DNA sequence: CCTTCCACTTCCCAACCCTCACCA
DNA sequence: GAATTGGTGAGGGTTGGGAAGTGGAAGG
């Protein structure tokens, strides 16, 4: 023990001095203060016997910028629950038992939800043990852990013990729930003396913020040519930094060949970026330099973009070659994970955000396309084989860079990530390193902790994982899943407003809408508007205008007219289902529960029940075939954890592990026995939800969905004010409104990630509020309510996507689109409704509304009100100027989720799943697609649409049948490039063989280990015709040896080409051309002619051929000779069926 | 009851080898004449008829008039268990629920026996012109299916034409075109062996090969066919088993354009 | 030091490819009195086992003791090399991890020499227990290719039946079931046609018809086949090779719950 | 014009089935001296030559010398359409884009006329060099073939030695590796079955076996086969068609020069 | 001595499994 | 320990089953 004590101790002290030499003063003397909560950790602290006991530090920051720390010692506990009426039996022997290791046990009630008959109010006991310090606690639970696990397996005073609750929440997770301590306030302190603890108190009077020191730093290295450096051989260049909107940068002079001076780099009016600039004469000094910069500034936020991957662990390397501890003298420590943390201030990452809340693609991750989505420039651009050459020949480019990537940094850092990080906080438990870096699911836990808290519930513990699980007709399961979203794709071509476009129409449809008009007018404007229909002067002069124009359409349906692009969605759709169905995780019953519940009544509104559909896969083995082969293994032996071992039995693998190699029998076996090794099997079930139980979950979906709709709401205001100013022509009013609505779009979409959380964590593994069946319910729904409204636009139109949320259809150009109303309050004088929206709106209304949403009136009486209640609502977008979709090239397979859709100003507006999206795809492709699309918005006429994209995309195929021959010789290592990437180690792979494999395997050859040894390996390569007939994966050659020297090329050229008698080794005769002008036909027959012959156009494209399916059914249209079906030429006699 | 007892399981064998490619199922006709079967392709283009006589069999029973669902290509998989010389019977009792088969060898040193599922079906029944056709031939079997198959590699669709002084077959496509022609036998060698033109006044049609190329599965069951042709109506191939009865095809033809006109 | 001639190399052959596909590796097992074999299916439902005596070979050397890992498809891809009438040696050396197959042409113009290497395998291994077989057939080979390549359209396991009047294969599905009946003869126009019974009680057992598709492939070394069944006992298939051994498979029947 | 006439169809029919494979689409030639192919294989790893001579027809037309591009996958299924016994008849006109072939059962109960389009190609060769090769082996085909087969499952490439005794053939792979001979017949029983060597030097070449096991596609073309061999030069494997011509590929050796 | 049937080998396509990254 | 969900495109490799082609031996 003393040991662990004096390490714990010593290590504290070390700390205290550490934060001390940041400034942050102990309050050591009684008083009472003011200031602003920035960090905290756990701690351990001395007591009045001088015993350790555990503790958080908070550190404050006040607004003269003097900071301050409190240690708060608390008590960390868990509970455990008894066998009936054996409490004080259980307490007495715990007490007894481990003297001097446990602070004080005691009896709470709490209400448990999973608990018969709880809707009452019934509630049961639990004991709280809680510890002197949590290192007893993480001793004794191992104490009980086992005996409480083999009771349940059944299922001494011990064997009392029926289950233990929270034992694994973190000590500090604890402690904010439990005093309602939050970060980003402003709190009273008070220190009485050590008589007693000390007190912090929230005050909700003070508003603004204090403004905390903020430092972002940027790196970068020599290092060796067409290899990753090194921390051995590699010194560090120049090492550039900001604090709180002034710049520094250090350079090493004897690398850097002259000296550098201060300078001023501005990308925008609001980025001013003055720098200052030192000039040190030895890697060493440079090191020395900003080590005493740093503690000179004292930031308490420090900022790197991926920091963790590179920055840290080569500076740490460097100063540690000249014997500088950085863990001393900055306190910056690589944690267990593989972190850099320290005790005095916080380290954040921008990357760890990007990655998570931006909703940028991989294809966006680099810095460099963050910030020139987000910020609108580009920084600037540099190769890191040439900075070295640069940096010798003409320093200020270097300096350039490395301070235009300081300034990227910290106005990334400053604008996105402090508002809503920050935030955030306010309500999440967590520090803001913890905050930042978690999962989305574990802050939702929190988040839910943090309520069921002040609901006074006693959590569930982790759910326990299942293995191999059966069937009820006896076959091993090897999934379950929930069918998910539904998706189809209607149509194909072109669709444009500028041409016409047939329709066919059901003349009872109109006459359906034109009887209902009036009652969608008045729902619409009192639901979604909420403006009341006595508050409005003229709304009979629209409700004319509409039945006239229906009954325009009702008496001529038959008709060519062009389209209407419009875009149907419904906003935060899943959320929204969640709070109108009242489902909450816990809520989903059986009527064995209901069986027991006393509010099981006649004429009880109580249950409610909906429609999911189960899919599982199972393997065929029999029942039979599974146990006989369990019995079987009982004999089996297996090697040891570790070759010195001794050899394990059967019983002696545990769970884990027998579970895998049962698999691997069943499967071996399978794949002999039967014909097939997966069984695929979908199933309807229903499922009843309780609509009285606990709302704590649903209440916490709907503030958190509250608050990102205030977000929604001021975009869109900012959208309203953009577009007045866009009509108006002020350009410098557009350009700062525009900045307002990039910003508030940005948030309200880092929102969404989190929001959406809500739904997925139902399912995560191992998470504590656990259950399938509310999984399934919330994509059923979502899926009826998209194909009744398919069912519905049909009628009037042309559907042409239909993805999980929103229909894209055409309209014909006489429906009645907008109507504007004159209000008489100035509180919104004016109100717009679009007609699609309300007519879909009132078709969901009429249905899924909510008919027995119930509410606790008073708590005292068990009464409940009954409600009705929707939040679904459709919302439109458009109109849209053009509309295009791909087709496939299997027969009447239909490609989904593949469009491009453009705005009416000639613009793009939205362009999806294809290669110039995802990141690495065929350069080629990316090229070509682009072009092509652009020129879709061109030409006049369905023949000219077509005959305009021809002209461009027959520029490619031009350009393989020449070879490139006049294209640049460095052009082509672009043009015919995959850039695909790894996730991870080579050494994981092993065996398997695909085009990455193969070249990482290639590349190890050429540069060994070092490159392989870690995850994120990427790769440049071309596929090669030499091995003729070699199956494509051996024929994969890497950019890299195009780059080696010629010596080694040539070697390796040989030794992979198999070629001795070559002169010319050149990518341009080693290009397989034949293997990349299949790739571009088959791209460009995706996209031109076959949704050309699917629109009854002659051959756009006289090159590529079309498939031969398409060819014979094209064909047999087009000749003179018709086949008559026999029944044109013999009678029909009778129908007949026979039947057993 | 319905049952039936037939000496050499190798013609129903034949039968069912014929039937499965074109059609999926069908309801056999059972009567005390004996058994026919008529359906028509899922694509009707295309009919088939069945004649078995009762005179066929080494014994035969039908209490009653029957009707029973039969998936062809499940019974052309039980039948490729019967040897090629075994003696067959078949059993039928009026529920219908199932149809039973056994097989013997010609020594009775082995029995086998098979219990198919029957169905239930819906099916059209189409009448029949019955007239003469302006042109008959009779040919080997085996030459006509070469023809068809030689033909069908160079295109989709056969010209037939038929004169007094020949007969022709032609078809075209991408590569070009190819023409077959036969003339009358000059001198019998054997029946079987000779080519015979009958005819009132010359035919030219035109169809799809995709249907010969399943009529011709019946070349196993007869050295001969017979083709009747008439202008601007089905043509008709006929195969005949010596014994039992026979089976034909009835093809509608492509006709033009110039009626629209 | 081992070596090994034999003039009726074709036994080689079609033993090798009896297993060629059935079992991924086995260790042959070498003594002065012959060459042995066991192996079990990496599915461990069925145990191959197969003997050579050295009586039977045109030559043989064997100095001590020596067992010798091998994986069957190697050996298969290159005695398909060898003509079915070609004498056949082998070569190895107790001191090394290859093994040399010589294949002479009979025209004593063309020969062939080959080389490939061992695996190392070691096994853990148990003779059969001996057992009184109650019941036992004897069957031409071709009768029982037959009838396993017929049942397996109608289904995935077979039921067989027994008794000194005859054995009934029988079979159900989906559909349609079916039997075979091979009454017991009493009179041959040739011992290779009999079938012959013995009993001392009847017995009923279900098998996996998806692996007795692959114990047929012994068919071409022998015009008949063995059979042996107790109850709750594998299934025994047995075939003689000319007079020089025998290959037998073994395999537990199905278990039924009830 | 040109027209030609054969009675020994099957000829013609199984040189299509060695040629479509090493060269899709080829342009044949037709001279008073009779009928030639030649190309470089579609990979130009190897070449191939042949000829028929105007002396084998059973009746022969030419009056000028023309080059026809046909698609030899094409042509190749127009030929399955005759029988074996067919004669065999093929004209064009001088202007023609066409070429008709017809077949005739010698019974004439049956005729059958198929017309394909040619196509215009033009194309590249030289004429073949020839050597007195430091090796000639001749050999049964059915032999050869078993040889190449049976080395082609174990590895990729072939080395072949020739000597006053015997031929002899080895390779290596990753499972083992393996060695032949055949020696020379010690007294011919029957000229089929004889196999023979021509010695003038020794000679060892390597060969990549992908090439030897498509030339072995002529194997039904002819009884006995002939590999002419020598230092520094490709080797030939030469077949002979009956009376009126013959077969041959060419072939460069696999490389050592690497090492 | 000649012709047919059966077995064995070769060739081709369809169906299913692996990964990464965008779409909801 | 710490860890949201399901749908689909594109490119590539593996496996198994059917059709076609040739040779032998069996039958007359
Ligand atoms: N990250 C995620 N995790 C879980 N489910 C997710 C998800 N992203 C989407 N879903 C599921 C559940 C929601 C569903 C539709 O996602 P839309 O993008 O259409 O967003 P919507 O909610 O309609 O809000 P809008 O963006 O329109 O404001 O997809
Ligand atoms: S749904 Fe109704 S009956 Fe069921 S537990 Fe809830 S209140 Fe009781």
């Amino acid at each position: 023990s003393s040991v662990s004590a004096l390490k714990r101790l010593e290590r504290s002290q070390w700390t205290d001095k550490m934060d001390l030499r940041f400034g942050f003063e102990r309050l050591k003397e009684p008083g009472e203060k003011t200031g602003w909560l920035i960090n905290m950790h756990p701690t351990e602290i001395l007591d009045e016997d001088k015993r350790l006991g555990s503790a958080v530090d908070y550190y404050f920051i006040q607004d003269d910028g003097s900071r301050f720390k409190v240690a708060l010692p608390y008590k960390p506990y868990f509970y455990i629950a008894t066998r009936k009426g054996c409490e004080r039996e259980v307490s007495s022997f715990l007490s007894k038992k481990f003297q001097g290791k446990i602070a004080k046990v005691e009896t709470v009630p709490k209400e448990d939800l999973d608990l018969p008959n709880h809707l009452v109010g019934l509630k049961r006991n639990y004991i709280r043990l809680s510890f002197h310090t949590v290192e007893d606690l993480v001793k004794v639970r191992k104490e009980i852990s086992p005996a409480v696990k083999k009771n349940r397996e059944q299922d001494d005073q011990l064997d009392n013990i029926v289950d233990m609750r929270e034992y694994d929440v973190p000590y500090h997770i604890r402690l904010s729930i439990d005093l309602k301590i939050h970060v980003a306030h402003w709190y009273n302190v008070r220190y009485r003396g050590n008589a007693f603890p000390v007190e912090i108190t929230r005050r909700d009077d003070l508003v603004e913020r204090p403004d905390p020191v903020v430092l972002a730093f940027a790196i970068a290295t020599t290092k060796l040519p067409l290899k990753f450096p090194d921390a051995e051989t590699d010194q560090i260049m120049m090492i550039s930094y900001m604090i709180d909107g002034q710049g520094y940068l250090i350079t090493n002079r004897e690398i850097v060949s002259e000296d550098i001076e201060d300078f001023e780099f501005t990308p925008k009016p609001e980025y001013e970026g003055p720098f200052c600039v030192f000039n040190e004469p030895d890697e060493a000094h440079l090191i020395q330099r900003w080590f005493e910069h740093v503690q000179e500034t004292k930031p308490t936020i420090m900022v790197t973009y991926n920091g963790d991957f590179f920055d840290w662990p080569f500076v740490e390397a460097r100063a540690a070659v000249h014997g500088l501890s950085m863990q001393q003298e900055i306190g910056f420590q690589k944690d267990s994970q593989g972190e850099y943390k320290a005790p005095q201030c916080i380290h954040m990452d921008c990357l760890r955000w990007v990655k998570r809340d931006s909703y940028l693609p991989v294809g966006s991750h680099n810095l460099k396309a963050a910030a020139k989505a987000k910020l609108g420039y580009d920084p600037v651009e540099l190769d890191p084989e040439d900075m070295c050459r640069m940096a010798t020949e003409q320093p200020q480019t270097l300096a350039t860079y490395s301070v235009s990537d300081a300034v990227a940094t910290y106005y990334l850092y400053m604008k996105y990530v402090h508002p809503f990080i920050f935030a955030l906080c306010t309500i999440i438990p967590m520090e803001p390193d913890e905050v930042l870096r978690k999962g989305s699911g574990t802050l939702c836990e929190a988040l839910l902790m943090v309520q069921a808290f002040h609901a006074n519930i006693i959590f569930p513990n982790k759910q326990e994982q299942e293995f191999n699980k059966l069937t009820d007709d006896g076959h091993v399961l090897d999934s379950e899943t929930y069918v998910g979203g539904h998706v189809e794709a209607l149509e194909s071509g072109v669709f444009r407003s500028d041409i016409p476009c047939r329709f066919r129409m059901n003349p009872a449809a109109f006459d359906f809408l034109l009887q209902r008009v009036e009652k969608t007018l008045r729902h619409a404007l009192e639901e979604e508007e909420k403006v009341p229909v006595e508050q409005v002067t003229n709304f009979e002069e629209v409700c004319d205008e509409i039945k006239s124009k229906l009954a325009s359409l009702k008496d001529v349906p038959s008709r060519i007219e062009c389209p209407l692009i419009y875009h149907l969605d419904v906003g935060a759709m899943y959320p929204n289902i969640i709070l109108t169905n009242r489902l909450q995780p816990s809520a989903m019953v059986d009527e064995a529960t209901c069986a027991a519940c006393d509010f099981n009544k006649p004429g009880a509104n109580c249950q409610r029940k909906m429609a999911w559909q189960w899919r599982g896969e199972f393997m065929p083995a029999s029942r039979s075939e599974y146990h006989r082969i369990q019995h079987q293994l009982e004999s089996e032996k297996f090697p040891p954890l570790f070759p010195e071992g001794p050899a394990r039995a059967f019983h002696e693998l545990s769970r884990e592990e027998q579970a895998k190699y049962e698999k691997r029998r069943l499967a071996d076996y399978c794949r002999k026995a039967y014909k097939k090794i997966h069984i695929t099997k979908v199933e309807e079930r229903l499922t009843t939800i309780c609509q009285r139980e606990n709302s704590f979950y649903v209440d916490t979906v709907r503030a958190f969905r509250d608050r990102r709709y205030e977000f929604k709401g001021l975009h869109k205001v900012w959208k309203k004010k953009l577009s007045a100013a866009v009509e108006v022509g002020d350009a410098a009013e557009v350009k700062r409104c525009k900045n307002m609505e990039v910003l508030y779009d940005s948030l309200q979409l880092a929102h969404k990630c989190i929001l959406n959380s809500f739904y997925g964590y139902v399912m995560r593994k191992g998470a504590r509020w656990y259950s399938m069946e509310m999984a399934g319910i919330v994509c059923f729904t979502g899926a009826n309510i998209i194909t009744q409204a398919r069912e519905l636009i049909e009628q009037i139109g042309r559907p042409l996507e239909l993805d999980t949320d929103g229909i894209w259809c055409v309209l014909p150009n006489s429906f009645p689109e907008n109507f504007v109303f004159k209000t008489t309050n100035v509180k919104k004088p004016k109100v717009t409704i679009s007609y699609p929206g309300a007519m879909l709106n009132i078709m969901v209304k009429e249905g899924f509304t909510n008919d027995q949403y119930q509410e606790l009136a008073e708590p005292s009486s068990l009464t409940y009100v009954t409600r009705s209640e929707n939040s679904i609502f459709f919302e439109v977008d458009g109109p849209y100027l053009a509309m295009i979709l791909p087709a496939s090239k299997e027969e009447g397979k239909k490609l989904k989720k593949r469009y491009a859709v453009f705005n009416e100003d000639g613009s793009l507006a939205e362009l999806k799943g294809f290669e110039v999206k995802r990141r690495g795809e065929l350069q080629l492709i990316k090229i070509f697609q682009s072009s092509v699309f652009e020129a879709f918005l061109k030409g006049s006429t369905l023949e000219e649409v077509y005959g305009s994209v021809a002209k461009v995309a027959d520029y490619w195929l031009d350009v393989l049948y020449s070879k490139a021959a006049n294209m640049p010789d460095s052009e082509l290592f672009e043009l015919i490039s995959e850039n695909r990437s790894m996730s991870r180690k080579l050494e994981d792979y092993g065996e398997q063989k695909s085009t990455s494999i193969s070249t990482a395997k290639r590349l190890a050859e050429f540069l060994g280990d070092q490159m392989v040894k870690d995850a994120g390996l990427s790769c440049r390569y071309i596929i090669s015709r030499k091995p003729e007939g070699s199956p494509v994966t051996e024929r994969a050659i890497p950019l890299a040896i195009f780059q080696a020297e010629p010596t080694v090329r040539k070697h390796f050229l040989r030794k992979w080409l198999k070629s001795s008698s070559l002169q010319d080794f050149d990518i341009r005769a080693i290009l397989d051309w034949d293997y990349y002008i299949e790739r571009l036909g088959s791209a460009i027959q995706k996209i031109i002619t076959i949704p050309a012959a699917l629109q009854q156009v002659k051959n756009p494209v006289p090159r590529v051929k079309h498939p031969d399916w398409l060819h014979k059914k094209l064909l047999e249209k087009n000749d003179v000779y018709k086949q008559k079906k026999i029944s044109e030429l013999f009678t029909l006699e009778g129908r007949r069926q026979v039947t057993m | 009851m319905f049952e039936a007892r037939l000496v050499q399981g190798s013609i129903l064998k034949k039968v069912l080898e014929a039937l499965k490619d074109l059609i999926n199922e069908a309801c056999w006709d059972i009567s005390s004449s004996g058994v026919n079967l008529q359906s028509m392709d899922s694509s009707h283009v295309s009919l088939v008829q069945l004649t078995l006589r009762s005179e066929g069999f080494d014994t035969y029973r039908c209490d009653r008039n029957l009707a029973m669902g039969v998936n062809l290509t499940s019974m052309s998989k039980i039948l490729k268990c019967a040897g090629n010389e075994d003696i067959i019977t078949l059993r039928a009792e009026d529920n219908a629920d199932t149809l039973a088969l056994v097989f013997e060898a010609p020594n009775q040193e082995k029995v086998s026996d098979y219990e198919m599922k029957l169905m239930d079906l819906d099916v059209e029944q189409l009448g029949i012109p019955e007239q003469e056709y302006s042109c008959v031939v009779k040919m080997p079997s085996g030459e006509f299916a070469r023809i068809c198959r030689d033909l069908s590699h160079i295109g989709d669709a056969v010209v037939i034409s038929c004169a007094k002084d020949g007969v022709k077959f032609s078809a075209s496509g991408e590569l070009g075109n190819g023409n077959i022609k036969l003339s009358q036998t000059s001198n019998v060698d054997k029946e079987e062996e000779a080519v015979t033109i009958e005819m009132n006044e010359p035919v030219q049609l035109t169809f799809a090969l995709r249907y010969l190329n399943f009529f011709t599965k019946a070349t196993p069951l007869s050295s001969t066919v017979t083709l009747s042709m008439s202008a601007d109506v089905p043509l008709v191939v006929e195969y005949k088993i010596a014994d039992m009865g026979h089976l034909k095809y009835y093809l509608a033809p492509k006709i033009e354009d110039e009626e629209g006109s």
